[PDB]
């Protein structure tokens, strides 16, 4: 059920970032875990990656900066309820 | 003297926002400005894209001034905490927007405040996981204003503009009109919920710490609305965001935008409304508000969804499609809750589900339905206990083709009535029918439009507008349920 998601406005795009959204009532403890079994899943696969942040509060997740050829991979890690390619939002 | 934007949200009878706090989510700020000196804290969260200081703090010091500003603001109280999430170009990230919401819900709980509300002053296009956390934050008991953005577009194709629990503003000019900005302008369409002054709002200016200029967008229109949430908020902090929203639509400007420089079809979607103040004037009030569902979408067994929040009661449920392919709508419990689905037709393009939400305390409320009679007088469904008013009718029906608190529908119809038992309340039904491509029947002043119908010659849909009934066909008659507190 994990789906991928980037903005539909391709030049707002900022490819190489994704928020990876993990289901609701995941624990800060298994976000951290996931982030750190995606990037040794990566670093297997040759991939350089770099988890910037760890979202808790608001949504559990992870912001990550990888290559867009690990989303499959991505989107089989436990927990992952969808990951959205990073854009950009602007000043009205 | 008074700046033109000020005096537009003055209500007609007057006499802040000191208990509250106005988050800004923005680009740098000039902290020691004048108007907002010791009444802005910089937080010195920062999360922006590197680019590619009067001129980088322009944008956030005019809003901050805009809001709290003790000259030219709106809550001139009010205190005020910025984060930097747009760049000195304006730009900033859906992540970094994100990490910026939540700095917040942790500053929140760590140390614990009263009210707040969240100004965010930027748009991109929609994006669920901003969508979602401006849900969870909202959900979470923060009130969240947005600009509708500046594209002169359906602001459901945009974020944070498109996520429901946040308050969507546009912007209006001195006139009243919908702001052009260049070769755009103001966003429009069901996912804005007011319009406020968007153009020529004068402002503190980063050049230089009494300078003043004049800027125009919906961040504008949107930095009214949180300095009026604030006001609003410190008058009645207990305010849930419904009962928030419902008076900010109930304090609003009515009717007074042209509505012709929208495309056709937002028309109906755009609401019609300019922010304001809530008078000095002010026992309890009904208060209903509209909303429309997304559009269904032509699938042949498509539904459309309009929702009520968690405090609201659905006192009614219609539907509107543009070509008039519809099996109508019911009203249906969910979760425990009723809502409204209106259901498309075969070959229809699709339809929308436009419920009748209300902030209606020690109401107990049901739906009644009835089948298809298949015979003679239509079908039929009262509310039949002592006491039970009507407040809404609804029809849907599964072909392809065709006397007090009683709905009637087509014979092939099943009909569903809406009854209350609410005891401080009365109504009564208004009707109003003619040879036509609308027919419209208003509740009298000081009542409120719970249900909008048309008797059962092709009709659209029918629609509230504010306590209008609008009947919407290709004699037709158009039918407003008006209630208030007795
Ligand atoms: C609504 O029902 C509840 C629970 O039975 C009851 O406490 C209350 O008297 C009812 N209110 C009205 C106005 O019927
Ligand atoms: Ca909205």
């Amino acid at each position: 059920t994990a789906t991928f998601h980037r903005c539909a406005k391709d030049p707002w795009r900022l490819p190489g970032t994704y928020v990876v959204v993990l289901k609701e009532e995941t624990h800060l403890s298994q976000s951290e875990r996931t982030a750190r079994r995606l990037q040794a899943q990566a670093a297997r696969r040759g991939y350089l990656t770099k988890i910037l942040h760890v979202f808790h509060g608001l949504l559990p997740g992870f912001l990550v900066k990888m290559s867009g050829d690990l989303l499959e991979l991505a989107l089989k890690l436990p927990h992952v309820d969808y990951i959205e390619e990073d854009s950009s939002v602007f000043a009205q | 003297s008074i700046p033109w934007n000020l005096e537009r949200i003055t209500p007609p009878r007057y006499r802040g926002g000191s208990l509250v706090e106005v988050y800004l989510l923005d680009t740098s700020i000039q902290s020691d400005h004048r108007e907002i000196e010791g009444r802005v804290m910089v937080t010195d969260f920062e999360n922006v894209p590197e680019e590619d200081a009067s001129k980088c703090d322009s944008h956030g010091t005019h809003l901050a001034g805009v809001v709290s500003g003790r000259d030219a603001g709106v809550a001139k109280g009010a205190s005020m905490r910025s984060l930097r999430v747009l760049n000195c170009q304006g730009k900033g990230t859906v992540s970094g927007t994100l990490i910026g919401l939540e700095f917040i819900r942790k500053s929140q709980l760590v140390q614990p405040v009263g009210p707040l509300v969240v100004l965010l002053p930027l748009a991109g296009g929609y994006s669920r996981v901003l969508n979602a956390a401006c849900q969870r934050l909202a959900r979470a008991g923060v009130v969240l204003v947005t600009a509708a953005g500046n594209f002169r577009d359906d602001a459901c194709l945009y974020s944070p503009a498109s996520a429901p629990e946040v308050i969507t503003v546009g912007a209006t000019n001195a006139q009243d009109q919908p702001v052009t900005l260049g070769t755009l302008g103001t966003n429009f369409g069901r996912c804005v919920d007011l319009f406020a002054p968007g153009e020529d709002i004068i402002g503190a200016s980063s050049d230089c710490s009494t300078c003043f200029v004049s800027q125009s967008g919906t961040s504008q229109a949107a930095a009214h609305v949180a300095g009026i949430a604030a006001m609003m908020l410190s008058a009645e902090p207990e305010l849930t965001l419904a009962e928030l929203r419902q008076r900010l639509i109930h304090f609003s400007a009515k009717d007074v935008i042209n509505e012709a420089w929208f495309p056709e079809d937002q028309r109906v979607l755009t609401p019609n409304l300019v922010a304001a103040l809530p008078p000095s004037t002010h026992g309890w009030q009904l208060f209903c508000r509209t909303v429309w569902s997304a559009h269904s979408g032509p699938t042949r067994m498509a539904t459309a969804i309009a929702r009520c929040a968690p405090d609201e009661e659905l006192l009614s449920c219609s539907s509107f499609s543009r070509s008039g392919k519809r099996r109508g709508e019911r009203m249906e419990a969910q979760g425990g809750k009723l809502v409204c689905r209106a259901h498309n037709a075969f070959g229809g393009e699709g339809v929308y589900a436009i419920a009748r939400c209300c902030l209606l305390p020690q109401a107990n409320c049901s739906v009644h339905t009835a089948p298809p009679a298949e015979a003679s007088m239509g079908t039929r469904v009262h509310c039949h206990q002592q006491g039970h008013v009507l407040t809404g009718c609804s029809s849907h029906w599964e072909v392809e083709d065709l006397q007090p608190n009683q709905c009637v529908g087509h014979r092939e119809a099943s009909i569903h009535a809406s009854c209350c038992h609410a005891p401080g309340l009365e109504c009564k039904v208004k009707e109003h029918g003619i040879p036509q491509e609308q027919v419209t029947v208003a509740c009298e002043e000081g009542w409120t439009l719970t249900g909008c119908s048309a008797l059962p010659s092709h009709v659209l849909g029918a629609y509230a507008v504010d306590n209008t009934c609008v009947v919407r066909s290709r004699a037709v008659t158009a039918v407003a349920i008006c209630c208030r507190s007795r």
